[PDB]
RNA sequence: GCUAAACCUAGCCCCAAACCCACUCCACCUUACUACCAGACAACCUUAGCCAAACCAUUUACCCAAAUAAAGUAUAGGCGAUAGAAAUUGAAACCUGGCGCAAUAGAUAUAGUACCGCAAGGGAAAGAUGAAAAAUUAUAACCAAGCAUAAUAUAGCAAGGACUAACCCCUAUACCUUCUGCAUAAUGAAUUAACUAGAAAUAACUUUGCAAGGAGAGCCAAAGCUAAGACCCCCGAAACCAGACGAGCUACCUAAGAACAGCUAAAAGAGCACACCCGUCUAUGUAGCAAAAUAGUGGGAAGAUUUAUAGGUAGAGGCGACAAACCUA
RNA sequence: CCUCCGCAUAAGCCUGCGUCAGAUUAAAACACUGAACUGACAAUUAACAGCCCAAUAUCUACAAUCAACCAACAAGUCAUUAUUACCCUCACUGUCAACCCAACACAGGCAUGCUCAUAAGGAAAGGUUAAAAAAAGUAAAAGGAACUCGGCAAAUCUUACCCC
């Protein structure tokens, strides 16, 4: 390509007029509505035992009728407790094991400088 | 453009973004790193520009100038001294034209030298009361400017010339923006002419 | 746009309508043989022809007939160093017709190599190693192996 | 590695939280009360220390309580301190035979009841135990309302409770006017507890209902920012022009 | 066996999976009783495009452009920048009424005009 | 059952300097000469001192 | 000298301290990675089993409240292999490492990647020059198992005694083990490199220290008490329970379809016979084309026949025109 | 020379013998260069089958088998009415191939239409000599089961008796 650099300046510029334009639009919902995030939402627990964010997905019929939003389950159940504990032991073990690491390069920096 | 670099990459003089670098260390190879010396960025006296001396090797004693520097490994190379030799063009019946090449250097082999007499002296970075932050020398208490240097941009501003798809300077700076209560869609909707009589009507979210 | 939650519609709200579009056409020469009215682009995975229509007649205002578009699968075959596949990104290529019977061909953006201008940091080494090589090729088979350095 | 915490204190550390710790005070502490109940299907020792014979020398004895299992249906109803009984039962009365599985179950009447301060009669498949409790008790409502949370065992019981609680704190006119002296004297006859009203509320509500009923408490959708920002501005405003 | 770590698209089933799965395109309509597709007018997306006629603006800047300090523009300033001036002139005199705001652009809800902000009805 | 062979690499010294780069080549010399002296033609003739 | 041998770093295990996290826009409960429509039913339950008592039917620490002495005391226990407290003096806040290791070690990990099954799941080796690879230089070579350089020369468990010289002269039945007796024609072995197999109490022995007292609370004592040293293997089965998975091959059932030339067609769960369903026999191979094949001689082929699609019946069971046949070789 | 094959539909990962450079090394059971390859170029555009049906009440016993004689039994594969509201319209999934399941480029297996051999498609043989042995094919002066436990491949074309 003759000129490669091109393409990526008008992408940042394009993806700095987005930007521009996003702030504009949440400095106006806070001076009007002032909500943050067009986009609704909960905090809601999935069947996984995680918390996600939910979005919505705006239907047309209530949710007390709908067929398929009442088969979309949000309840941990008592049998998640044990998964939930394995991974953050799991995560624990991860973090332990960066600071080992960390400790081990600053011994070796001092050892040998 | 933005590619992702191994956790444990050699820097071998040559940029990350070109063929000999991966012809050098292909992602398959994870050869033992080289630990350097843990620098800040505000510790880094020395840039691209001004001159240096080599402290001690085949050449010691020599003054130069820095080209490129290496702030991953702490490399510097010098304008044309710590050289060896090598060759060019090489190929299957006839080489030669035998072009010296710069060999790379760490800081503490590399000391900062003042303008003023010629002399190796350490430089520290005292910060002045006046706002701007130089390099003030320890025991000389001179001020080295830092030197200028051309930007990897590849363009001066002295000389530069407005093409067809380039702007001016007196539309890119004027204030055309009116600050209002009104959005953008419907402030170019209603600038065009458009109307609309129906409204929305109401809708969940769930 | 893509990557935009679409508004729902509901019977008889106003008009959908969307300025700062996020769709990127690429026009792509045809591989095989194509008539002189059929015009092959690429529109993104989130794109069907009406709105391609909507796109070619409002900002660069061509007369367009008809739209066939179908979708590219990518490659997935090639394996890197870890045994894995590589996947390729797809795309969608479309096919558009004028309206008005005009005809359009794909110039070429190369045939004009004429440029030869001053070059210090990069022809300078071109020159020297060209004349090293013109300077030194100059063997003698009659000598036999000896250097051809020494005047004695 | 190690944890900080036991594994029996992840509960008290999320009470202590965030969410789970604007509760009230009074709630959490019904809540981590934690009371042992009634000797019901076991006889408990006279005094701490026993004489055994064999041997003349003293020991201490203690009453250790009985497994049992409540299924959902002594929560719906109104049951004693009874319950299923999974346990094991040998042959003959010997450990030198088989031991087998034998599960207890209570016996179920289905009567009907008068509740007094709620004026409205209720089908509950209620046992002899409660029946007993109740006539010891001199009623239902009075039943009821000594009894603490660790002798009715359901959750019906404690919303009863509950709601005899609000009907006597908020004075609300329980039967209707033109004649006030029933009622009057119906106050009168529950006037030992009285228990407030901001107390009250929150009496049987398990954790879940008590999460949610503070969320929906303290939901207050966002108020705009620009009320607050025209506020800040006015009050600027004064304060540069009163000084 | 089959292939598992590809991911589901739409030339993998049979004759009764191609169609419902797609390749996320947005719907412009209906179907109806006999293999029809009515499609409404009012759901394909319009594309505004403004004039381009006397525009003096190159999507390129030149190098001669002195730059400056970056900062977020936030709700406060353009506050301070919309409403705060017509305040002032509004306070000054002895007018202002804190019972009505509706005159200065807020709105108490987003039901009354189209362009609504939070549950956002227009695209982009 | 499934290795083959590595270790693919050139023996020619190609461009890669000046492709994308800011730092040039600082030579000591040049090519050849600037103009090749024309020597007298009798100049074994009148090798002494002068003529 | 070819094959090929070593070059340390991603880090790996446990301590002390500290409580650790989860939306950039879109998609994620239906055929997850799917924008858009009318029955809201879905958790609340003694775990079991192996082993031991030489079997085994009672029994067998595992129960999640900080040490110790009491104390392995009273007790429970086919009163036996074992289990086991309580009452009681009491329990000094704060400091950043390895008398552990370096790719057959240490997490399996560069990774839960390839690969196997529809499925749960199982799951392995990786990377070595250099300050300057923008130094493609000339060197640093030298050691195991396999090879040429440099084949054999009559005789003999490959060995010893020897002489001026390899053979020629004499003697001499490989290695560990269950076994009285093994090279026996019993068991194991192609080599090299890495790895792999004696962990511990009461009572005993020796040597310091103190002493009718010893011992850093508790225990012992008619020469005792404290401390130290010294000591007791590895691998290899059929079985049982608990939590999840399978009728896409095969057994059965259900709903909608398709298949069967021609002749004799006696009206037919008729005959020969294409395609088709199964395979009685010969010959070929058993590391083959194939972890069940090749041609005919074979029975049926208008019906108790075969087949494309979708669903259901699964182990204390499913199914069964009953072979203890089948339930992914 | 074979065609006991091929072309489409059904099921199936989706780019898997088109071009270019490398073809020094690497996979062809050896080579050319290519069905056991590295990177770049782009194929397939629907009309084919799907993506389906606004409700309230009500209606549907005289098969198919050329369906016209006759004849049945296993008693059977197809249909509407009254009322209310609705005149915006052509979007989406694939159209390549020498391809699937068996660890494979396997003498194994796969549902329907088309001429049941043709207009589809491929090569039992690398060369040299004719060792022994083995396997697959034609027949033989006289006997035609006298060899073998038994008619065990084979071709003639084959009757009667007994048990179940
Ligand atoms: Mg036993
Ligand atoms: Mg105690
Ligand atoms: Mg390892
Ligand atoms: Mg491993
Ligand atoms: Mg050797
Ligand atoms: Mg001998
Ligand atoms: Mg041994
Ligand atoms: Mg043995
Ligand atoms: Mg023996
Ligand atoms: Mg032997
Ligand atoms: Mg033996
Ligand atoms: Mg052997
Ligand atoms: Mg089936
Ligand atoms: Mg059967
Ligand atoms: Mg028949
Ligand atoms: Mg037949
Ligand atoms: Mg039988
Ligand atoms: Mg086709
Ligand atoms: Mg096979
Ligand atoms: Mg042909
Ligand atoms: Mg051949
Ligand atoms: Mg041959
Ligand atoms: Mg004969
Ligand atoms: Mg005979
Ligand atoms: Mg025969």
């Amino acid at each position: 390509m003759p000129s490669p650099e091109r393409l990526d300046k008008v992408v940042d510029s394009m993806d700095a007029l987005d930007k521009v334009v996003q702030e504009r639009e949440d400095a106006l919902r806070l001076l009007q509505t002032g909500q943050e995030r067009a986009r609704p939402g909960a905090w809601r627990r999935d069947i996984f035992g995680r918390i996600i964010w939910h979005k919505f997905k705006q239907w047309v019929i209530p949710w007390h009728l709908n067929k398929r939003y009442n088969r979309k389950r949000f309840f941990a159940l008592p049998y998640v407790d044990h998964f939930l504990r394995l991974e953050r032991e799991k995560r624990a073990r991860i973090k332990a094991r960066k600071e080992n690491l960390e400790r081990k390069k600053a011994k070796i920096l001092l050892k040998k400088f | 453009s933005k590619v992702t670099l191994p956790p444990h990459y050699r820097y071998g003089m040559s940029p990350p973004g070109s063929v000999a670098d991966k012809r050098k260390n292909p992602p398959w190879i994870r050869r033992r790193p080289v630990v350097v010396e843990p620098i800040s960025d505000e510790d880094w006296y020395l840039f691209c520009g001004d001159t240096v001396e080599i402290l001690e090797g085949k050449d010691a004693g020599k003054q130069g100038k820095v080209v490129q520097v290496i702030r991953q490994r702490n490399w510097v190379v010098v304008g044309g001294l710590n050289t060896h030799y090598r060759y060019i063009g090489k190929t299957m019946d006839y080489r030669g034209t035998m072009i010296p090449s710069e060999a790379p250097l760490l800081h503490r082999q590399v000391k900062l030298v003042d303008p003023m007499d010629r002399k190796p002296t350490e430089i520290e970075w005292r910060f002045t009361e006046a706002g701007e932050r130089v390099r003030v020398s320890t025991r000389s208490g001179r001020i080295i400017p830092k030197p200028e240097f051309p930007r990897a941009d590849g363009i001066v501003p002295e000389t530069w010339i407005d093409g067809p798809k380039d702007t001016s300077v007196e539309d890119a700076l004027e204030r055309t923006y009116v600050p209002c209560l009104k959005t953008l869609q419907e402030e170019v909707m209603e600038a065009m002419g458009i109307k609309e009589t129906r409204k929305y009507k109401k809708v969940y979210w769930y | 746009a893509r990557n935009v939650v679409y508004p729902l519609y509901r019977l008889g709200g106003p008009q959908l309508r969307v300025f700062r579009t996020n769709f990127f056409i690429q026009l792509v020469r045809p591989g095989v043989a194509q008539p002189e009215d059929t015009v092959q682009f690429r529109i993104p995975m989130e794109m069907t022809r009406v709105d391609l229509r909507n796109y070619l007649e409002g900002i660069y205002n061509v007369p367009v007939a008809a739209v066939r578009t179908r979708v590219q699968h990518g490659s997935n075959k090639r394996r890197d160093h870890r045994n894995v596949r590589i996947k390729k990104p797809d795309y969608k290529v479309a096919y558009v017709q004028l309206a008005h019977g005009q005809t359009f061909t794909f110039p070429d953006l190369f045939p004009e190599k004429d440029e030869s201008p001053e070059g210090s940091a990069a022809d300078d080494l071109y020159s020297m190693l060209e004349e090293e090589r013109q300077q030194r090729q100059s063997s003698d088979p009659r000598r036999g192996g000896v250097p051809s350095w020494f005047g004695l | 590695p190690l944890h900080k915490y036991p594994v029996w204190l992840w509960k008290r550390l999320q009470l202590r939280e965030g969410i789970c710790s604007r509760l009230p005070g009074h709630y959490l502490r019904s809540l981590e009360e934690e009371r042992t109940p009634t000797p019901v299907h076991y006889r408990p020792h006279g005094a701490k220390f026993k004489i055994n014979p064999k041997n003349g020398q003293r020991e201490r004895v203690e009453d250790v309580p009985i497994p049992i299992y409540f299924p959902p249906e002594s929560q719906r109803g109104l049951w004693g301190g009874e319950g299923w009984i999974l346990g094991q039962i040998y042959a003959n009365n010997d450990k030198l035979s088989k031991r087998l599985k034998k599960v207890w179950k209570p016996q179920l009447f289905e009567r009907e009841f008068y509740s007094e301060i709620l004026d409205k009669k209720f089908t509950v498949t209620v046992t002899m135990r409660t029946l007993d409790l109740i006539d010891e008790a001199y009623g239902l409502d009075f039943y009821i309302l000594k009894a603490s949370g660790e002798d009715l065992c359901s959750k019906f019981g404690m919303d009863l409770k509950r709601g005899m609680l609000l009907r006597l704190a908020r004075q609300d006119p329980q039967l209707h006017p033109e004649d006030p002296e029933r009622r009057a004297a119906i106050y009168d006859k529950y006037k030992e507890f009285a228990i407030p009203e901001e107390e009250a509320e929150w009496v049987g509500l398990t954790l879940e209902e008590a999460i949610e009923k503070q969320r929906l408490l303290e939901e207050k959708d966002p108020v705009p920012l620009f009320k607050i920002y025209v506020a800040e501005l006015i009050q600027q405003l004064q304060q540069q022009a009163l000084s | 066996g089959a292939d598992r770590m590809s991911k589901w698209t739409s030339k993998r089933g049979p004759r009764s999976f191609r169609g419902r799965k797609g390749r996320g395109a947005k719907g412009i309509g209906f179907l109806t009783s006999g293999w029809r597709f009515v499609q409404i007018k009012e759901m394909v997306p319009e594309f505004v495009v403004p004039d381009l006629t006397g525009f003096k603006l190159k999507p390129y800047v030149s190098y001669l452009a002195p730059e400056s300090e970056e900062t977020p523009l936030t709700a406060a300033q353009l506050f301070s920048e919309a409403v705060a001036p017509a305040i002032e002139k509004d306070f000054k005199d002895g007018t202002f009424d804190p019972d009505n705001l509706e005159k200065y652009g807020f709105e108490p809800t987003q039901e009354g005009k189209l362009f609504q902000l939070y549950p956002r009805n227009f695209l982009r | 059952t499934e290795k083959e062979f590595m270790q693919h690499a050139r023996k020619a010294g190609l461009v890669i300097p000046p492709e994308k780069s800011d730092r040039s080549i600082h030579l000591a010399c040049t090519a050849g000469i600037f103009d090749a002296y024309v020597p007298p033609e009798g100049d074994a003739r009148i090798s002494s001192l002068s003529k």
